[PDB]
């Protein structure tokens, strides 16, 4: 919702993208 | 609208605020105590200090690459330095704000997971994920052809070629030789992997934050 929380979740969908 | 929702929006606006304090006391070259925290950031919600630091901390390694490491236990205080050892945080020129050590790793880490090389389509799809685009300026990384090609190019961190052989061009991305002795392959494949299986800590509903009281 906020600014920083979508940064936070795209870094966390980054994460998982490598991570698979 | 409702009690329960505007606190978790109270917690969740202190994760932000304490996220950018740390990000100030990096930036300042200063440790910080727990302490400090508790007065000038999260005052009125000391007792939820776990979850908020712990949001914080989390966010700072993810986004900006910053480890938030306590130096002594007794005293509370904490050191902030950059992930994995590396010596470069892109605090230089006119981006004194925002470190791009995060995004650097990110690129690292998929590059090493693809083994030798990553394909230049592979990275975009990769950044494509997490809102970064070729050409466009992000509000937090910038933009991201100029920091692949020619910042982390020129600190030695990446390289950019051609395929051998290819037609017509085709480009590939691969480890320059700072990062092959700052960091490994093993260690940022570990990195990556220990943040992926961090448990998310929950906001406490207001019951079970008096509790905590």
């Amino acid at each position: 919702k906020s600014e920083f929380q979508l940064l936070v979740d795209q870094a966390r969908k980054g994460y998982k993208k490598i991570a698979g | 609208a409702d009690a329960e929702s505007l606190f978790r929006e109270a917690l969740s606006n202190k994760v932000d605020e304490l996220a950018h304090f740390l990000l100030r006391k990096y930036r300042a070259k200063e440790l910080v105590t727990k302490a400090e925290m508790l007065e000038r950031v999260i005052k009125n919600y000391k007792r939820c200090f776990p979850v908020i630091f712990g949001k914080a901390s989390e966010s700072l390694k993810m986004i900006f690459g910053i480890d938030v490491k306590e130096v002594d236990p007794t005293s509370n205080t904490y050191t902030l330095v950059t992930c994995l050892g590396l010596s470069y945080d892109g605090l230089l020129g006119n981006n004194q704000i925002f470190p791009k050590t995060g995004l650097l790793i990110i690129v690292l880490g998929t590059i090493a997971m693809e083994g030798d090389s990553a394909s230049e389509e592979e990275i975009w799809e990769e950044l494509g994920v997490m809102g970064v685009y070729d050409g466009r300026e992000h509000t937090v990384y910038g933009e991201p052809r100029k920091l692949l090609t020619q910042d982390w190019v020129q600190e030695n961190y990446l390289e950019y070629r051609q395929v051998p052989g290819s037609n017509p061009a085709r480009y590939e991305f691969l480890w320059g030789p700072r990062a092959l002795a700052e960091t490994s392959y093993v260690k940022v494949l570990e990195h990556v992997v220990r943040v992926n299986a961090r448990v998310r800590i929950a906001y406490p509903s207001l019951r079970e934050a008096a509790l905590l009281e």
